[PDB]
């Protein structure tokens, strides 16, 4: 894999690696919660006066 | 427990007529009052839910 130009004793053979970013994905950490409830009651007031 | 007081002032008038008797009367007076009441309760209320 050493490229042909660098098969000469006076040309150096070395890699030039470089990282590039193609996309950035941020994900907002947040918890959310819903709640449904329903209730019935019955009072029987017996009263004297 | 409660107790009330009432003041009152009035004047009424009635006029009489007949075949030959005609008269018209008036009046005047005032009335006061003094109450005294008490009330005792007893209640119950059972409520489920």
């Amino acid at each position: 894999n050493v490229s042909p130009e660098a098969r000469h004793p006076l040309v150096a053979a070395y890699p030039i690696v470089h990282v590039d970013m193609e996309n950035i994905i941020l994900s907002k950490n947040e918890d959310q919660s819903t709640q449904n409830t329903d209730s019935q009651t019955r009072t029987i007031s017996k009263n004297t006066s | 427990t409660s107790r009330t007081h009432t003041s009152e002032v009035h004047g009424n008038a009635e006029v009489h007529a007949s075949f030959f008797d005609i008269g018209g009367s008036v009046s005047a007076g005032f009335s006061n009052s003094n109450s005294s009441t008490v009330a005792i309760d007893h209640s119950l209320s059972l409520a489920g839910e």
